[PDB]
């Protein structure tokens, strides 16, 4: 099902790592700077996505820190199952980046205005990742 | 001077 | 109300666990933070309002709460300013699972918002998208 | 031998 299928990638910025999940059926995006490209933080950063969301699948780039115990482990302890967006987050970000001290500031500050920009009756992201999973509840 | 600090 | 939250902090281990709760629905975000200070407490609201469509959040009106850096996330994130033995609770059932603290708060959440009529996980979605 | 570690 839909609803429940997330994307996840990194991206790299100011020599940090920015993991970026997207829900496919919205365009909703949550990202944040991690310490490392690494299967633990890969797994925190997944742990936390799925409890925050109904998350089933979520397709990743199958790459090293896809490959060890701990992503799997996260993943199956949540019932996750593993089967442009970048740039413009970026483009936001540089945006803002003057703003903020650190880059893990101009992130959120970024994710934000993604997610609550109304471009546009039409809906941001935000407001379409919930109305496509309360239809799905309902 | 920045938004997550002075 | 569906945009209204309460801001809350709880201690375990010697850390520190901010936790977020949307008073409608009684779901929660909650993480550790390296310490309760306005700048990490400014982040942790930031990440929330990029999430969910935050207007009001109430807090202790502590320390963390007097200098510039709180009150400066908010206005730029249109924030008004105005469970923790739960989640102590499901973190203790889930602890020796993770060698980290800050993984086991993340598993109880998990638990908190999933368990279940509805969720509430379920519930914040559903009076959200009853409100657009 | 943990979930986020060994
Ligand atoms: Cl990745
Ligand atoms: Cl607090």
């Amino acid at each position: 099902s839909s609803p429940g299928i997330w994307q996840l990638d990194c991206t790299h910025l100011e020599g940090k790592v920015i993991l970026v999940a997207v829900h496919v059926a919205s365009g909703y995006i949550e990202a944040e700077v991690i310490p490392a490209e690494t299967g633990q933080e890969t797994a925190y950063f997944l742990l936390k996505l799925a409890g925050r969301w109904p998350v089933k699948t979520v397709h990743t780039d199958n790459g090293s820190n896809f490959t060890g115990a701990t992503v799997r482990a996260a993943c199956d302890w949540a019932g996750i199952k593993q089967e442009s967006m970048n740039k413009e987050l970026k483009k936001i970000i540089g945006q803002v980046r003057d703003q903020a001290e650190h880059l893990k500031t101009a992130v959120q500050m970024a994710v934000f205005i993604h997610n609550h920009k109304r471009k546009g009756g039409g809906y941001s992201a935000g407001e379409r990742i919930v109305d496509i999973i309360a239809t799905d509840i309902q | 001077p920045k938004i997550d600090n002075g």
